[PDB]
């Protein structure tokens, strides 16, 4: 029962938990691609206000 | 005896991972009933089989 | 050009939103430590894993 405890548990814990080092990885790269976006929006607003000379 | 061989049969009909019986004979090769493949690739025909016998008294 | 409409801007407001949306995901798994948090994320998963925690239990 004991040993049967541990192998069951191990399936669920793959399955269920998730990756930690590997979920920080994509938090990271989503994170900048917030900055790089927003950066961008930033500078599509500035553009328009070229023609008015 | 009596009840050691009576524990032998227990742990193969209550042998379940994920509500399957494994040790009753149902992935053996001779007289199967089930067959067990695991998809390790990421195309079509990239599967290999798995055979358990039975192993109870 | 065209002062009327920003095009561009759109366009980078359409991808910022959807990466919030994907930063928001990342920080419910990282801070309750499960890869499935919301059902759809794996439904096919998620039925496996509730029921090895009843045979867990």
């Amino acid at each position: 029962l004991m040993n049967a405890y541990e192998n069951t548990q191990a399936s669920e814990s793959r399955i269920r938990d998730t990756d930690m080092a590997e979920q920080m990885t994509s938090f990271t790269r989503y994170q900048i691609l917030t900055q790089a976006a927003t950066s961008m929006l930033a500078q599509a607003n500035m553009k328009s206000q070229s023609v008015m000379r | 005896v009596s009840q050691l061989v009576d524990e032998i049969d227990r742990i193969a009909s209550q042998a379940e991972f994920n509500k399957m019986k494994l040790l009753t004979g149902a992935f053996a090769r001779l007289n199967p009933t089930a067959s067990m493949w695991f998809h390790i690739g990421a195309n079509m025909h990239q599967r290999e089989r798995v055979y358990i016998e039975t192993m109870n008294t | 050009m065209i002062i009327n409409h920003n095009v561009s801007a759109i366009f980078a407001h359409r991808t910022l939103k959807s990466n919030d949306a994907n930063l928001s995901k990342d920080i419910e798994k990282l801070s309750s430590g499960m890869r499935i948090n919301k059902a759809g994320d794996d439904a096919s998963g998620l039925a496996v894993s509730e029921k090895m925690r009843t045979q867990i239990a």
